[PDB]
C-alpha cells in the first residue's frame, strides 16, 4: 500500500503549452469517461473604470445567448443535446466559462468555447432583455446579507481604487452600458496572452493543442501594440462600513488585515493559522469538544450563529481575516474572542496546533482537487496567477516547512498592531467602536 | 444596488503618506504608528516626570 | 444505477463533525433562479452554503 | 496536586513568552532605579555625582 | 501519462454483509459504512429515532470518548459525517492514507459501540430542532416530506426529519434498539476508497460480525395516494404531482429515468431557456414569467415516486401544473421522437458518469449499490442498460403517470392551486 508521500507524485504532470498567440494551453490526463474544458481570461473588474463597471457582468449574461454561426438558442440546444453542461463566472480578476462534458465530446466542446469567446452576438434586443435580468439579480442579492458584507468589506478596505467595486456594477450602469461599451471591453481583454484553454479527464494533451489551434488561431496574433495597459497597485486603507439596520434579525460582520497577493510565499502560513481558528456553523456535530478555541467558545456559550476564516488573494494584495454571524448581543464576545485567537498565534503559537492547522491544509488541498470541474478549474486560474501550475507535491512541501515559529511570525507580519477593515450589516448596535477593534489587534501583555 | 454603494472620498482628511490610489499603504504604516505613538511615549515620559 | 438520491429527486441529508448540515436532492428551483425573483434569506436563523473543507494556499 | 501543566506544549508556551518576560522584568528593574535614585539600588553610567 | 487503473474488487461475506475497495492511488482515502436503516424503519411508536441517531455520531463510544472522537478526527484533519435517505444510513469517514487506521478505528466504535449515556443524548436533543428548522428553510424539503407522507401509508411515509411532538423524547433506549436491530450484517455494506481489499476484509471479519436484528428491505411499502396541502403565503407556491411507478433496479426504473430527461430535469446552462426541455417550453408557452418545472423522479427498494415540480406565482399555479401535467399526457398519447430520447439518452447518461467523477460521488454510489443489489454494476454496462430502454418503454412510464391513482403536495398560498380532482 502506497503512502501519502508517495501518491502525491503519481498525479501525471501537468502538461503545459502556448500557441502563437499567447493563448496557453494546459491539460491534465486522467483516465475518467468524463472531462472539463474551459477558458479562463484575466478579466474582472478590477479591471474596469467608474463608468464601464458592470461589463463583464454584463457579457457573462450575453455570452450564452448566441454568437454569429449558432445564433439565439442553438448553442444551448447543442450543449443539451449531448448531455453536457455550460456554465461560467466572474470575480473582480477573473472570468471564465466552461463547458462539462462526455471525453468523446472534447472536439465539440472546444468548438463552442471558442464561438462564445470570440464570436460573441451582443444583439441589441437581447442586451436589453438582459438589464431587466441583471437588475433583478441585485435585488436579489441584496437579500443574501452575506453578499452585501462582502461587498462592503471590498469596498471599504479598497475605498478609491478598483478593486472597492463589485462585480455587478452599479444599478445605474446596469441600465446605461451599450453595446459600444461591451464591444470595447470585450476588445480590449478577451485577447490570447489573458486567455489559458485547460482541460482535465480523458483527453491526450495532442488533442487539445489540435483543437486549440484549429479553433483559436485568429486572435493576438494580428493584434497587440498599443492600448495593453497593465494593472495598477490598490491601496488598502483600513477603515469601517457600518449599515444599521435593526429590522433584520443577525448581524453580519467581516474583519480583514491587508493580505499579500497569490504570489506570496507566505500564504501557506496564513492558511495554516486559519486553518487552527477554522470555522464553525450551528449544525456542525460536536461543540464543546471542537480544537478550535474560538469554535469551541462559540458552541458552548452560544456566541454566534456561524462564523468563517477566510484568506482572499488579489493581484499584490488581500483580505485576510473573518466572517461571522450572530445575535445583536453576540457581536462584542464575539469579536473579542475572535481577535484573541490572533494576537494567541501571533504571540504564543504552538507546535500541536500547527500541525493540526497543516493536517486540515492537506486534506482542504487534496479534497478539493476531486473531479475533472475543480481540477480544470484549477489548471486555468494558477496559470493566470502563478504562470505554472504548481504540483502537489510542492504545496505539501510548502505545507511541511511551516512550523510554530513560523506561524507566530507570519501572523504577526499581517495581524499584530495592524489596521483592519471592518464591515456591519444587520443589529449592529453593539457592535465595537473602531477604535476598540483597532485596540484589540495588539497586546498589552506582549 | 446595494452596489451603488459609494465610500465618501477621505482625500480632506488623509495623511499625506496615504493619498495614493495608486499605492500601497504597507509603507507609511511604520513611520504613520511610529508618529503617533512617539506621540504617545514622549507624552508618559511627560507624566512620569 | 442505484443510489437513489443521485438517480436524482428523493431527498437526502447529510450531518457533520467538521462539514455542515445538507438537505439536498431533487425538484426544480435552478430555472427560477434565471425567470428571476427566487430571493432568500441569508442568514436568516440559519447556518450557511457552500461549507467548508476545501481550500488550496 | 497542581502539575497537570507538565508536556511539550507548556514547556513550548513557556519558551515563547520568555523574551517577553525577561524583557517586562527589565522594565520594572529599571524602573524600580529611576524611582528611588542610584543609592536606594544601581548606580553607574552618565548620571551626575 | 496517467497510471493504468485498477478495478473494483467485491465480495460477499456468507453472513451477508458486502465489501468493495478501489485502489486509486490518491493522497486522500475515503470509508463509508452503508446501513439499511434509514427512516423507512421507524414506526409509530419511535418515529425521529433515526433523526437523532444520524445526530449522535460523535456521542461517547466504548472504545472512544466524544471529545476523543472529536480532537482524534480534527487532529489529523479528517471528517466524520453520517447521511441519511430514506431507505439508508451512511457513516462516511475520509481523511489522507497515512491515517486510515484511526480513523477506522473511530468508525467503528460510532457504528457498532455506541454508548448512548443519558445526560449526553438529553443535550443533543435541541439539536433535532436546530437541524430540522436548518432543513425546512428550503420550500422542497417540506413538500417532499409531505409529499411522501401523502403518497404512501405506510414506511417511506416517514420523515427523514423527526415530527416536531418526538423533539426531546426519543429515548436512549430507542436509540440502542435502533442500533441493535438495522445495524446488523446482512443489512451492511463497507466501502473504501484508497485502502486495501484484505485490510477491509479483515476489518469486516473482526468487528462488523454483527447479526440478530430484522431482515430484508422492508414492512412494504403500501402505496396509496393523497394530497397534502400547507397555506402558507411565500409569494411562490410549491407543488409536486407524482404516482407510483418502479422500483430500483427494474428495468422499468430506466424508462423513467430516460422519460425524466425527455420531460427535463436540472438545467445544463446557466440562464438558459432549457430549449430540450419539454416540461418547461410546455409551461413556458402559456405561462409569462416567474416560474420553474422539472421533471420529478425517486425510486426506492420496492415502489418508486414518478412526476413533476413547479415553483410559480399563486396565481399561476394552476395553469403551470395544469401545462405540466398536459405536457406528459402529450407523451403518453405517443407523441414522442427518437432524437428526443436519444437526447434524453445522452442526458441520462452523461449525467450518470459526471455523477461518479469523484471520490464522493463513486463511493456513495458504490454504497448505494452494495445494498439496493449485492452487486457493482460498473459504468459500461449502466450504459448499456440505459441504451435497451426503447421508444415504448419511455412512451409506456408515462402512460402509467397520466392513469395512476396520484399523490401531490403543495405548499404557499394555495387558492389557484388545484386538488387532483381537477387535474
Amino acid at each position: 500500500t502506497a503512502t501519502y508521500a508517495q501518491a502525491l507524485q503519481s498525479v501525471p504532470e501537468t502538461q503545459v503549452s502556448q500557441l502563437d498567440n499567447g493563448l496557453r494551453v494546459a491539460s491534465e490526463q486522467s483516465s475518467q469517461p468524463t472531462c472539463t474544458v474551459g477558458v479562463w481570461i484575466d478579466a474582472g473588474s478590477r479591471y474596469e473604470s467608474e463608468k464601464n463597471n458592470g461589463a463583464g457582468y454584463f457579457v457573462e449574461h450575453l455570452a450564452f445567448k448566441g454568437t454569429k454561426n449558432r445564433p439565439g438558442n442553438a448553442l444551448e440546444k447543442e450543449v443539451e443535446s449531448m448531455g453536457a453542461h455550460l456554465n461560467a463566472y466572474s470575480t473582480r480578476e477573473h472570468t471564465a466559462y466552461y463547458i462539462k462534458a462526455l471525453s468523446k465530446d472534447l472536439p465539440k466542446a472546444v468548438e463552442l468555447l471558442a464561438d462564445i469567446v470570440q464570436n460573441c452576438s451582443l444583439e441589441d434586443s437581447q442586451i436589453e432583455k438582459e438589464r431587466d435580468v441583471i437588475l433583478q439579480e441585485l435585488q436579489e442579492n441584496d437579500t443574501s446579507m452575506r453578499d452585501v458584507v462582502f461587498n462592503y468589506l471590498h469596498a471599504t478596505a479598497f475605498q478609491g481604487t478598483p478593486l472597492a467595486q463589485s462585480v455587478e456594477g452599479p444599478s445605474e450602469n446596469v441600465r446605461k452600458l451599450s453595446r459600444a461599451d461591451l464591444t470595447e471591453y470585450l476588445s480590449r481583454h478577451y485577447k490570447a496572452p489573458r486567455m489559458v484553454l485547460a482541460a482535465a479527464g480523458g483527453l491526450e494533451h495532442r488533442q487539445l493543442l489540435d483543437l486549440a489551434q484549429k479553433h483559436f488561431s485568429g486572435l493576438s496574433g494580428t493584434y497587440d501594440e498599443d492600448a495593453v495597459p497593465t494593472l495598477s497597485p490598490c491601496r488598502f486603507t483600513g477603515s469601517q462600513i457600518c449599515h444599521r439596520e435593526d429590522g433584520l434579525p443577525l448581524a453580519h460582520v467581516a474583519i480583514a488585515v491587508e493580505g499579500p497577493g497569490w504570489a506570496h510565499p507566505d500564504n501557506v502560513a496564513l492558511q495554516v493559522a486559519n486553518a487552527i481558528i477554522g470555522h464553525y456553523d450551528c449544525t456542525y456535530g460536536g461543540g464543546a469538544h471542537l480544537s478550535s478555541p474560538l469554535a469551541s467558545i462559540a458552541a458552548t456559550n452560544k456566541l454566534c450563529q456561524s462564523f468563517q476564516t477566510f484568506n482572499i488573494c488579489y493581484a499584490d494584495t488581500g483580505l485576510l481575516g473573518a466572517h461571522f454571524v450572530c445575535d445583536h448581543m453576540s457581536i462584542d464576545d464575539m469579536m473579542f474572542v475572535l481577535q484573541g485567537q490572533w494576537m494567541r498565534l501571533c504571540t504564543s503559537a504552538t507546535e500541536s496546533e500547527v500541525l493540526r492547522g497543516k493536517n486540515l491544509l492537506r486534506n482542504a488541498l487534496v479534497s478539493h482537487l476531486d473531479g475533472t470541474t475543480p481540477v480544470c478549474e484549477d489548471i486555468g486560474r494558477s496559470l493566470l496567477t502563478y504562470g505554472r501550475r504548481i504540483p502537489l507535491a510542492e504545496w505539501e512541501s510548502r505545507i511541511a516547512e511551516v512550523d510554530a515559529r513560523v506561524v507566530r511570525e507570519v501572523c504577526s507580519k499581517y495581524f499584530y498592531d495592524q489596521c483592519p477593515a471592518v464591515a456591519g450589516f444587520g443589529p449592529i448596535e453593539q457592535l465595537p467602536d473602531y477604535n476598540r477593534i483597532r485596540s484589540g489587534m495588539f497586546w498589552l501583555r506582549f | 444596488s446595494h452596489t451603488d454603494i459609494k465610500v465618501p472620498d477621505f482625500s480632506d482628511y488623509r495623511r499625506p503618506e496615504v493619498l495614493d490610489s495608486t499605492k500601497s499603504s504597507k509603507e507609511s504604516s511604520e513611520a504613520r504608528k511610529g508618529f503617533s505613538y512617539l506621540v504617545t511615549a514622549t507624552t508618559t515620559v511627560g507624566v512620569a516626570y | 444505477m442505484l443510489s437513489v438520491a443521485a438517480r436524482s429527486g428523493p431527498f437526502a441529508p447529510v450531518l457533520s463533525a467538521t462539514s455542515r448540515g445538507v438537505a439536498g436532492a431533487l425538484r426544480p428551483l435552478v430555472q427560477a433562479a434565471v425567470p428571476a425573483t427566487s430571493e432568500s434569506p441569508v442568514l436568516d436563523l440559519k447556518r450557511s452554503v457552500l461549507c467548508r473543507e476545501s481550500l488550496r494556499g | 496536586m497542581l502539575t497537570r501543566f507538565l508536556g511539550p506544549r507548556y514547556r513550548q508556551l513557556a519558551r515563547n513568552w520568555v523574551p517577553t518576560a525577561q524583557l517586562w522584568g527589565a522594565v520594572g528593574a529599571v524602573g524600580l532605579v529611576s524611582a528611588t535614585d542610584s543609592r536606594l539600588i544601581l548606580d553607574w553610567v552618565p548620571t551626575i555625582n | 501519462v496517467p497510471p493504468h487503473p485498477q478495478d473494483l474488487e467485491f465480495t460477499r461475506l456468507p453472513n451477508g454483509l458486502v465489501i468493495a475497495s478501489l485502489e486509486n492511488y490518491a493522497p486522500a482515502s475515503r470509508i463509508g459504512l452503508f446501513i439499511k436503516a434509514g427512516s423507512r424503519y421507524e414506526n409509530s411508536n419511535n418515529l425521529g429515532t433515526s433523526h437523532l441517531l444520524r445526530l449522535a455520531s460523535s456521542l461517547t463510544t466504548k472504545g472512544a470518548s466524544s471529545f476523543k472522537i472529536t480532537r482524534g478526527i480534527e487532529a489529523v484533519g479528517g471528517k466524520l459525517s453520517v447521511t441519511s435517505t430514506r431507505e439508508n444510513m451512511a457513516y462516511t469517514v475520509e481523511c489522507l492514507r497515512d491515517d486510515v487506521d484511526i480513523l477506522m478505528e473511530f468508525l467503528l466504535n460510532v457504528t457498532t459501540a455506541p454508548e448512548f449515556r443519558r445526560w449526553e443524548v438529553a443535550a443533543l436533543q435541541p439539536q433535532l430542532r436546530i437541524d430540522k428548522a436548518v432543513a425546512l428553510q428550503n420550500p422542497q424539503a417540506h413538500v417532499i416530506e409531505n409529499l411522501h407522507a401523502a403518497a404512501y401509508r405506510n414506511a417511506l411515509a416517514n420523515s427523514l426529519y423527526c415530527p416536531d411532538y418526538r423533539i426531546g423524547k426519543v429515548t436512549p433506549v430507542e436509540l440502542h434498539d435502533y442500533v441493535q436491530n438495522h445495524f446488523t450484517s446482512a443489512r451492511m455494506a463497507l466501502i473504501g476508497l484508497g485502502v486495501s481489499h484484505p485490510v477491509l476484509k479483515q476489518v469486516a471479519e473482526q468487528f462488523l460480525n454483527i447479526r440478530g436484528g430484522l431482515g430484508l428491505s422492508g414492512a412494504k411499502a403500501k402505496y396509496h395516494g393523497g394530497e397534502i396541502r400547507e397555506q402558507n403565503g411565500d409569494s411562490l407556491v410549491h407543488a409536486a404531482l407524482v404516482a407510483e411507478s418502479a422500483a430500483i433496479g427494474s428495468a422499468e426504473a430506466n424508462a423513467f429515468s430516460v422519460l425524466q430527461h425527455v420531460l427535463g430535469a436540472g438545467p445544463h446552462v446557466k440562464r438558459g431557456s432549457n430549449a430540450t426541455s419539454s416540461l418547461y417550453q410546455a409551461v413556458a408557452k402559456g405561462v409569462h414569467q416567474p416560474f420553474d418545472v422539472s421533471a420529478f423522479n425517486a425510486s426506492y427498494s420496492d415502489s418508486g415516486l414518478f412526476g413533476f415540480y413547479t415553483i410559480s406565482q399563486a396565481a399561476s399555479a394552476g395553469d403551470v401544473i395544469k401545462a405540466a401535467y398536459n405536457q406528459v399526457k402529450t407523451i403518453a398519447q405517443g407523441n414522442l421522437s427518437n432524437p428526443d430520447v436519444q437526447a434524453a439518452k445522452n442526458k441520462l447518461k452523461a449525467g450518470y458518469l459526471m455523477s461518479v467523477e469523484s471520490s464522493e460521488g463513486f463511493l456513495d454510489e458504490v454504497g448505494s449499490q452494495a445494498l439496493a443489489a449485492g452487486s457493482y454494476t460498473p459504468p459500461s454496462t449502466v450504459l448499456q442498460q440505459i441504451d435497451a430502454v426503447a421508444d415504448a418503454d419511455v412512451i409506456n412510464a408515462a402512460k402509467k403517470f397520466v392513469s395512476g391513482r396520484k399523490s401531490m403536495a403543495a405548499s404557499g398560498n394555495l387558492g389557484h392551486t388545484p386538488f387532483i380532482d381537477e387535474l
